[PDB]
């Protein structure tokens, strides 16, 4: 459908906002990132493609923390994701200043959804070219959400985005089938690494670095922390072992 | 601080003191406290140190801008109405203009002199003879006694001599004489032998 | 403070003292109370030292911009009105200023414009400002003439400040003489009031009430 | 005035007198100083009547807006909203507030917000002009986890003395009992508490 | 100190039998000094008369304001403003500046062109509609006028008898007020004509 | 992010016509018919209420609305524009006139304020004209009963009787034959119903038809007693029962 | 000024005196102090006469517009909220002390609003200089379940106490009775206990007593 | 422009050979009324900083909120927020000193006197003062409010100059602080018997001691005082 | 939003303002308005374009407006746009009286409106006013004056001018019969004769005519003719 896709706020005769649909095409080109909701927290994993050996390992972090209990991972236009996360940090700080409590994840997800959606209202602005998997632990459990360029978001047992989303979603579905009682935080980290490695088979042309993050009540006391050192290497070893 | 004005049959005579005093001493004794708003309109002013000249020169620019714009000289009534409005606007502004003015002019269309007294509040009143501040305390008794509408310019000047002499005699301050200007059908001129 | 500027056949003579006091404590003895706005315009400090120095330094830039645009030297009347208008904008905000904008121009001749913090702007032949102004007037009003020679005019300005320095507690230090001519102002040196008083006393016989 | 709030085993009780005075004159002798800012969050108002009423109206608007968006607030959140208004306008609003509320997780909570705009969580709080006369009595007699009957008897004794000694305090004693069973309003007339 | 007492002046309005009367003194002064004996304080905007007392600068400002407002009213409405409508126009205009108020007390007087009944109304400096069926007073000598008008006034005075009553109330009240006098002007307003009269009075 | 339509979307075409005004007037032509008739002792404004669905409670959607107690309006065209435009008209009736002069505006001045609102949309940047034509009927003590039509362009004219909307051409032809300078209000209602009966295609009863009149003051609708100078609204909606009673005698 | 409101078994009655004073002088002997906010919501104001008239006129405008917007009879609570929020916004500079009473679909209401924006609910209220004198009568005689007649008598009697005992109150008694089921009845000058007596002499001047300088005819 | 309503009394501190010690009482006074007794006026900011605040409690709770925002905003996009990029005492102080001066220049001061005590990453002791006017200074011993007149004379006997810091041990510094707290309780009317004490050591880290108690007070000499002069019995 | 902008305020490749030319074309389809300046007054006449037997001619004042006690204007083009300018003209006339305490000169009032029209023609991106005015007024300086202004913001003084439809025919007829020394009563005839010839209808009748005059108590009066008055003169003039 041409003619109606040159502007951001225009409905096509079918009611479809094409520019937002084109923004989704930007997301589908990004590196695959997933989020797994465990029985007491959430786990985030992102594939970081190694463009060249000259990138210093472990410095180009792509998972972001908001306040202290929300972690955000996104795929698509990385600058757009940072713009969205910068707003979330402002929204989270504003909520804490006025209400004194850390912003609830369902409340935070709405704050971001209103912002992302507001970018589809006017033709003087462009839609976000990122789908953001975000979540954390709040007063009433763990929450995992996923935004879209249109501003739509839902709660997920496990979310996947980026180029390997179709591959990753297959293994996320297997996790919920095999573990309906709830997956443990430590096992979720190992499974998160395995899913990213499997999803990378859609990007075999280039090497990648796995980055994991997670926020569990029992293990981080409800705060968002990165996987590093021994725990990261066990996940990498497990992911390679299953691949081999 | 002396500002006097007397309207006679054919002209308006405005007299204003020459002294300028700043605190302890007299800086100048030849100051002209008047501005020619139009070829036939003259404005005498008195008040606070800086407000008098800033206001007078600001008014003169607008009257000059009107004259050039319409190629027409505002009547003294219109000029006084314009001047009163600015004083009325300022009296209730951030920094009011504490300026008292006399506007003497010759209306070339009615062929009659006109004298208007406006104080810093914006109280415009047309008088046969006017004065601002305490200068009217000493002079009104003489003007009420001797003034007649049909005086000639020479009789009007003779009457100002009496008014100025009384101010010299009884007023404590030394105002260093007066500069006298006459607004007539021929324009504005200054009397030098006064 | 004591600053004077008077007009005469040879131009303008600007004489100022150099004492700055913080109460009765004499903070400085060698304050420069004349701002050299341009090679052709001279300022003068009285009252607010910072207000005079800052705005007359700023005024020099405005005069320079007029030079660049109009390609002609700004008149003293315009220079004093630029300062007078600005000083009026801040009226009531706390500015303190009494200054003479001395300059000599072809179309206008020697010109002194007295500008103060009230927004006043007066053209005159003789002006004195500061605490000791009444003493400077006394000497000037009696000995001032239009036909003064440059040598006699310089002495009269030097003598007028000496009289104010002697009698005024807040005036003294030294006398700074400036002479404004057709080709700019000329600095005629700094004369110490302490040394000048004894020199003047012997040559004139004046100050007979002072032993020495 | 004389306002009071006491946590007890089953929840929290807010209490206050009913007198408001403009000088010596009692403008209204049956005033209701207990204000509902949310279903189970109530506040006691002391100080300027105009300021406290304005703040209570704004806080109720904020907590109503909070509930529609972020679920039911806690008593800590209600006190936080009070603090922002009382603190960000401390030079204008001369308001001292006692906020008490009930939620299942934390049971009864009491927050006092003195004239400065600070927030203090307390087991019991007393404010108003008449409170100064019962600082010693309340401290000696307050106990943790008293029953509803003991707390009401404790509050009746406390306010009867605050009413007795303060000219600007008196009238009927109005109580609001916040518990899991709901909100209960009690009123005690001078003939009931005056001869305790 | 008090702006309403700097310039002096007084205005009084009375109602009669199908006629209204509004009168004022002609003095303008600067406290003790009398400046002008021709400063009229009664203005008309058609068949509705407005007498404004108080600060002379505000009296002049409001005259040009209500001339501006009533002139635009007649262009949009294509009819003259009635006394009742004008009374609310004055009231709102004075309240629009509650915190920058004009130090003036106006007095509206007129006859409704349609109903034909006399109308007079009074005001404070911030626009309280003091609609009275008998008489209205304003100015420095309001105390004198109240007692003077309250005793002389009687209902349903003919236009000739109303002139004697209002003029006598004004002259005797002005005579006992330092800042009022130097002549007075009386308007006798009838449904068909208006008569303007200048009174002989003490010039001290 | 900012509003970037600071330019006018209504502009003159090479033929001199303003495209958006003409299209706004077209939307009125496909609008539901409404008419007004000015009688010697009142004005009647009528329209039919076509319901979106039989499950809709048409009583909740009044096509005839009160602007001031003595002024009422009906529309033809886009319903939403009339609703917001009526809200503006009621507001400006207070802010611009009543709060100054103490009394409600006359019909001519209120129509002018409404026309100014429509004209502003016809020249201001980033807006389209209102797609409604209003028939504003009112009364005032000096001009009496009056009926005005206001167009999307902001132009307004006074009418003895008029009809706007889908059946305007047929209605106006009918009104010309029937209208005369001797009509009473009871006769105008009869003529209004007859004219409206022609336009309506479906059911013609009190529920599918909406009438309002400006007539004698209704002190029973005033809501209070004790102020003789207050005499009550002149604008009155005829309830479905009242209309049905007149239909039986139609 | 003396103003009282008295809630009775089926409505509320507000009464006020009619004297307006400029210091010690009685500017208006028959000022109407009861103002409409809507047909069945009425307000009585003490303190500054202009602000009470102006504040109610502004709120009355907004009540009418809001009533037209919502297509509902105004709530007395809406008037109270917009009235108190307006007064609070001006931090007490609008010196309007008001008793707002009325009937709405939710019953009869009686509030008092102070110049600073504080409000209180009550079954009987009083404002003005005569409030203490009027409240003495209300305290003595008020009782639950007053009938319309008892309330009107009590309200008028309370106003009379202020009239007789307060210098700032006098002349006549204005009464407005708002009952839930029917219209509000404004009893202007309900009682007129201060009718002036006949003067001892007639002061009709003989025509020609006044000296005139000039006479003119003014064009209209 | 404001005035204090509920206030905290003096905070005292001093640096010793290996770190710093800071103490403050747990009282909020409302005039002469010792109203609130649970106020904690020492605010740990990370593992190497403690911020002691005195004066208005309402502004103290505002500053306490700003500090918790620093720790949050520092960890944003900062993988080294725990080591090599954590907040130092010097960074925290400059933020507070800037805030306190900015509020002063707006004539809306934070009516507080703050002592930031901590140990830098390189081990150097940090101890700086800042008040509502934005005035800042450093010393081996710092005290706020009433403690500047009574605690500083006592602490300065232990560390009178910079060269005395390496000669002062934890025990000597701690007993000096504890004795100063007792002296303040003796002669300060707005002081409490309970206080908190924080020790920041470059080796053992932060040691925060809550609910410390003023002990070993001397009153037995009061029985021998009779009347105000002439009285004998 | 840049794609939807019509670029109102731009020049054509041959130095013409497109929207102003189109606005003028719009005015050429409006009812004719004629102004004739006589020795003792000014005559403003206009032809109503919208007409019907159900239209209220008695109070349908849509082309002749009063700006002042001394000035009036006849309007051709968008009636809605005119009333916006009419009210600003009225306010300006009163602002001048408030400031200078004198009636505004006609040229000053005309210049202000023409400046308002020109503003929309040069900046702001909004469409021009589609109205042409004929100002008829009096002042002490120039006496009776007759001006016309168009959407472009240009205004000129005239002795007799017509705007709206059939200006070419109306102007040619005025050229043939206008005598400088003619009285108002002759201007009454000339205005009606010219309209009766350029009118697009079969005949000219009182219902189609707006008519006003300005004439000299020695004070200038404004008379906007009521329908019966217009019907009277039409018989007297012989139309």
């Amino acid at each position: 459908g041409t003619g109606y896709d040159l502007s951001n706020s225009v409905f096509s005769p079918d009611g479809r906002n094409f520019q937002v649909e084109y923004a989704v095409k930007a997301v589908e080109n990004g590196t695959t990132s997933i989020g797994i909701k465990c029985n007491d927290g959430v786990v985030f994993a992102v594939e970081k493609l190694i463009t060249s050996k000259l990138l210093v390992p472990q410095k180009n972090v792509k998972i972001q923390v908001v306040d202290r209990h929300i972690g955000c991972v996104y795929s698509g236009l990385i600058p757009d994701g940072r713009h969205l996360v910068n707003r979330g940090r402002e929204e989270a700080a504003s909520f804490k200043k006025l209400y004194k409590t850390p912003i609830p994840i369902p409340a935070f997800a709405d704050r971001l959804g209103q912002y992302v959606q507001a970018h589809t209202l006017y033709n003087s602005v462009r839609p976000f070219g990122v789908s953001t998997i975000f979540g954390g632990v709040d007063k009433n459990g763990a929450h995992l959400y996923m935004l879209e360029p249109s501003g739509s978001y839902w709660g997920y047992k496990g979310a996947a985005t980026g180029k390997g989303r179709q591959s990753a979603k297959a293994e996320l579905e297997k996790l919920v089938d095999h573990h309906p009682e709830g997956l443990s935080a430590r096992e979720a980290v190992k499974q998160a690494a395995k899913i990213i490695y499997l999803a990378h088979e859609d990007n075999k042309e280039k090497d990648f670095e796995l980055e994991i993050s997670w926020c569990s009540l029992s293990e981080t006391n409800g705060l968002h922390k990165f996987v590093k050192g021994d725990l990261l290497q066990e996940a990498i070893d497990f992911a390679q072992k299953e691949i081999n | 601080d002396i500002i006097l004005g007397i309207r006679v049959q054919d002209s308006v005579i405005l007299a204003s003191s020459k002294a300028v005093t700043r605190g302890i001493s007299v800086l100048k004794d030849s100051d002209d406290k008047t501005r020619q708003l139009s070829p036939h309109t003259l404005m005498s002013f008195a008040g606070e140190a800086g407000d008098t000249v800033q206001f007078a020169e600001y008014i003169q620019a607008n009257i000059q801008l009107y004259s050039i714009r319409e190629d027409y000289e505002l009547s003294p009534q219109a000029v006084s109405s314009f001047v009163r409005q600015e004083l009325a606007k300022s009296i209730r502004s951030r920094r009011p203009y504490q300026v008292n003015v006399l506007i003497g002019g010759y209306d070339k269309k009615k062929n009659k002199p006109e004298l208007y007294q406006i104080d810093y509040l914006g109280t415009k009143v047309e008088l046969p003879y006017g004065a601002h501040g305490y200068s009217g305390f000493y002079t009104f008794s003489l003007l009420d006694h001797h003034y007649r509408p049909d005086m000639t310019t020479e009789e009007g000047l003779d009457l100002l001599k009496l008014c100025v002499q009384e101010l010299e005699k009884r007023m404590p301050m030394d105002f260093k004489g007066v500069i006298v200007k006459i607004v007539d059908k021929d324009g504005i001129r200054q009397v030098d032998d006064f | 403070t004591t600053t004077l500027a008077f007009r005469f056949q040879g131009g303008i003579i600007v004489a100022v003292d150099s004492r700055a006091t913080a109460g009765n404590w004499v903070a400085s003895q060698t304050v420069k109370k004349v701002i050299e706005i341009n090679p052709f315009l001279l300022g003068t400090m009285a009252g607010g030292a910072a207000d005079c120095q800052f705005w007359e330094t700023w005024l020099g830039s405005q005069c320079r911009l007029h030079e660049l645009r109009e390609k002609e030297r700004i008149s003293v009347a315009a220079a004093s009105k630029i300062l007078s208008n600005l000083v009026y904008q801040y009226k009531g905000a706390g500015l303190s200023m009494g200054t003479m904008i001395c300059g000599y121009t072809r179309k206008e001749g020697p010109t002194i414009y007295y500008v103060d913090s009230d927004g006043t702007r007066l053209k005159g032949d003789i002006f004195c400002v500061g605490s000791g102004q009444t003493f400077a007037y006394g000497v000037l009003d009696s000995n001032y003439k239009w036909d003064l020679s440059v040598e006699d005019a310089l002495y009269l300005g030097k003598r007028s400040i000496l009289a104010a320095a002697h009698r005024d507690a807040y005036s003294g230090g030294s006398v700074n003489l400036y002479h404004v001519t057709e080709d700019g102002w000329i600095y005629h040196g700094n004369h110490d009031v302490g040394e000048l008083f004894w020199k003047v006393k012997e040559e004139e016989g004046s100050f007979n009430n002072v032993i020495g | 005035t004389s306002i009071m709030a006491v946590t007890f085993k089953d929840g929290v009780i807010l209490d206050a007198d009913s007198r408001t005075t403009t000088g010596a004159y009692i403008a209204n002798r049956v005033t209701d100083k207990l204000t509902r800012v949310h279903d189970k969050i109530w506040c006691c108002r002391s100080g300027s009547a105009a300021d406290t009423q304005a703040i209570a109206d704004i806080v109720q608007y904020h907590l109503e807006l909070y509930t529609s968006q972020y679920g039911t607030p806690s008593t800590e959140t209600a006190a936080s909203v009070f603090k922002e208004l009382c603190y960000e306008n401390k030079d204008n609003l001369t308001a001292g507030i006692i906020v008490a509320g009930y939620d299942d997780k934390n049971k009864g909570e009491v927050y006092t917000i003195p004239l400065g705009g600070s927030v203090h969580k307390l087991p019991y709080a007393i404010a108003g002009s008449g409170s100064t006369f019962i600082y010693g009595y309340c401290d000696k007699n307050f106990r943790e986890n008293m029953s509803k009957e003991e707390t009401v008897d404790f509050i009746k004794h406390s306010l009867s003395q605050a009413i007795k000694w303060d000219g600007s305090s008196g009238g009927v004693i109005r109580m609001v009992v916040l518990t899991a069973a709901g909100v209960e309003r009690l009123i005690f007339y001078p003939d009931e508490y005056e001869q305790l | 100190s008090d702006p309403s007492s700097i310039n002096g002046g007084i205005v009084v309005a009375m109602t009669g039998k199908d006629c209204v009367a509004i009168a004022c003194d002609l003095r303008l002064g600067s406290q003790s000094l009398g400046v002008s004996n021709k400063f009229e304080k009664i203005f008309h905007y058609g068949h509705v008369f407005l007498g404004i007392t108080g600060l002379a600068t505000d009296v002049t400002t409001l005259n040009e304001m209500f001339r501006y407002k009533t002139n635009l009213y007649k262009l949009k409405e294509e009819r003259a403003i009635e006394p009742e409508t004008f009374t609310q126009l004055v009231s709102s205009s004075l309240y629009e500046r509650r915190f920058g108020p004009y130090f003036v007390g106006p007095v509206v007087a007129g006859i409704n062109s349609k109903s034909g009944k006399p109308f007079i109304a009074g005001f404070d400096l911030i626009g309280c509609i003091d609609e009275a069926k008998d008489f209205i007073v304003s100015g420095t000598a309001s105390d004198q006028l109240f007692g003077m008008c309250e005793s002389l006034y009687e209902p349903n005075l003919e236009p000739e008898d109303l002139f004697e009553t209002i003029s006598q109330a004004l002259l005797n009240a002005a005579d006992r007020d330092a800042l009022s006098g130097w002549g007075a002007v009386v308007y006798i307003i009838k449904k068909d004509e208006v008569v303007k009269r200048y009174l002989k009075m003490r010039q001290d | 992010m900012t509003d970037r339509y600071s330019f006018s979307l209504t502009t003159f075409s090479p033929s001199g016509k303003l495209g958006q005004i003409d299209y706004a007037l077209t939307a009125v032509k496909q609008g539901v018919t409404s008419l007004g008739i000015k009688a010697t002792n009142g004005v009647v404004i009528a329209t039919e209420k076509k319901s979106s669905s039989p499950l809709a409670m048409s009583e909740t959607l009044s096509k005839v609305s009160l602007l001031t107690p003595d002024i009422g309006a009906v529309y033809s065209g886009m319903g939403p524009d009339y609703r917001v435009l009526v809200d503006k008209s009621r507001k400006v009736a207070h802010t611009s006139y009543k709060r100054i002069y103490g009394e409600y505006p006359p019909t001519k001045l209120l129509v002018s304020e409404v026309a100014k609102i429509m004209q502003e949309a016809t020249q201001s940047g980033g807006v389209r004209p209102f797609g409604v034509s209003l028939l504003i009927a009112g009364h005032d003590e000096f001009n009496g009963f009056s009926l005005y039509q206001v167009d999307p362009s902001g132009s307004y004219f006074p009418w003895k009787a008029t009809a706007i909307g889908k059946g305007s051409v047929a209605a106006k032809t009918f009104l010309e034959k029937r209208w005369n300078d001797e009509l009473e209000l009871e006769d105008a209602i009869h003529i209004a119903l007859l004219t409206l009966k022609e336009s309506v295609e479906g059911e013609f009863n009190g529920d599918t038809i909406e009438l309002a009149i400006i007539g004698d003051e209704n002190p029973d609708l005033l809501g209070y007693t004790g102020i003789p100078t207050d005499k009550g609204p002149r604008f009155r909606k005829l309830t479905s029962q009242e209309i049905n009673d007149r239909l039986e005698a139609l | 000024t003396t103003i009282v409101g008295v809630k009775f078994n089926n409505g509320v009655v507000i009464a006020a005196d009619t004297r307006s004073t400029q210091g010690p002088i009685v500017a208006d002997k028959n000022c109407a102090k009861l103002h409409r906010i809507s047909p069945k919501i009425w307000c009585a104001g003490a303190g500054t006469a202009a602000d009470t008239e102006a504040v109610t006129q502004l709120i009355g405008s907004n009540i009418e517009l809001h009533s037209l917007y919502t297509s509902r009879e105004p709530r007395v609570v809406s008037a109270l909220q917009m009235l108190k929020q307006h007064l609070f916004k001006y931090q007490g500079h609008i010196g309007a002390y008001l008793i707002v009473a009325g009937v709405d679909p939710t019953g009869s209401h009686l509030f008092s609003i102070h110049a600073h924006g504080s409000t209180d609910v009550g079954y009987y209220l009083s404002l003005g200089s005569g409030s203490l004198a009027a409240m003495a009568v209300l305290e003595s005689h008020w009782k639950q379940d007053l009938t319309k007649e008892e309330a009107i008598k009590l309200a008028s009697d309370a106003i009379q106490a202020g009239i007789w005992n307060d210098l700032g109150s006098g002349s006549n008694v204005d009464v407005c009775v708002m009952e839930i089921g029917k219209d509000a009845e404004y009893l202007r000058n309900y009682l007129t206990p201060n009718v002036r007596e006949e003067k001892q002499k007639s002061y009709k001047f003989p025509r020609g007593t006044t000296a005139v300088l000039k006479e003119s005819i003014v064009n209209i | 422009t404001q005035q204090p309503i509920v206030t905290g009394t003096s905070v005292i501190s001093m640096k010793y050979d290996n770190g710093v010690i800071i103490a403050a009482d747990n009282l909020g006074s409302y005039g002469s009324l010792l109203r609130f007794n649970g106020v904690e006026r020492l605010i740990p900011v990370g593992d190497n900083t403690v911020v002691g605040i005195s004066g208005d409690i309402s502004d103290m709770q505002h500053i306490e909120r700003l500090l918790k925002d620093l720790v949050t905003e520092n960890a944003y996009d900062n993988p080294l927020a725990d080591a090599e990029e954590a907040l130092e005492p010097s960074y925290i102080f400059e933020y507070l000193a800037t805030v306190m001066y900015q509020r002063r220049s707006k004539m809306n001061p934070l009516w507080n006197a703050i002592i930031v005590a901590g140990v830098q990453s390189n081990g150097d002791q940090f101890l700086r003062y800042v008040n509502l006017l934005g005035v800042t200074y450093s010393s081996p011993t710092l005290a706020t409010g009433f403690g500047a007149h009574m605690a500083n004379p006592l602490l300065r006997k232990v560390v009178d100059r910079e060269s005395d810091i390496p000669k002062t041990t934890v025990q000597v510094a701690e007993e000096a602080i504890v004795n100063a707290m007792r002296v303040l309780y003796y002669r300060d009317a707005r002081s409490s018997r309970n206080f908190s004490l924080a020790i920041i050591d470059k080796n053992t880290g932060l040691t925060f001691k809550k609910n410390l108690q003023v002990e070993n007070m001397k009153w037995d000499f009061a029985k021998d005082i009779k009347g105000y002069g002439t009285q004998k019995i | 939003s840049r794609r939807y902008d019509s670029r109102t305020t731009i020049f054509s490749p041959e130095g013409r303002l497109y929207q102003v030319e189109y606005a003028l074309e719009s005015i050429s389809h409006a009812g004719t308005a004629i102004g004739i300046m006589a020795s003792d007054g000014i005559v403003l006449a206009a032809e109503r374009k919208v007409t019907s037997t159900l239209l209220e001619q008695d109070t349908s004042t849509e082309k002749l407006y009063k700006l002042n006690d001394k000035i009036a204007v006849a309007v051709a083009g968008l009636t809605a746009d005119a009333e916006i300018l009419i009210n600003t003209a009225r306010i300006h006339a009163q602002n001048y009286l408030k400031t200078y305490n004198e009636d505004i000169p006609v040229e000053i009032l005309v210049r202000r409106l023409s400046d308002i029209k020109q503003g929309y023609t040069q900046h702001g991106g909004l469409r021009p006013f589609g109205v042409s005015f004929i100002y008829a007024g009096y002042d002490d300086r120039y006496g009776y004056q007759l001006y016309t202004s168009n959407p472009s913001g240009n205004y000129t003084g005239w002795k007799a001018i017509s705007v709206g439809a059939n200006t070419s025919a109306a102007q040619t007829l005025l050229q043939m019969d206008y005598k400088d020394d003619m009285k108002v009563d002759d201007a009454i005839e000339l205005a009606l004769k010219t309209l009766s010839k350029t009118t697009d209808s079969s005949a000219l009748t009182y219902d189609r005519l707006e008519f006003a005059t300005i004439r000299k108590d020695g004070e200038v009066y404004q008379k906007i003719f009521k329908p019966q008055e217009i019907k009277d003169i039409l018989v007297k003039t012989g139309i």
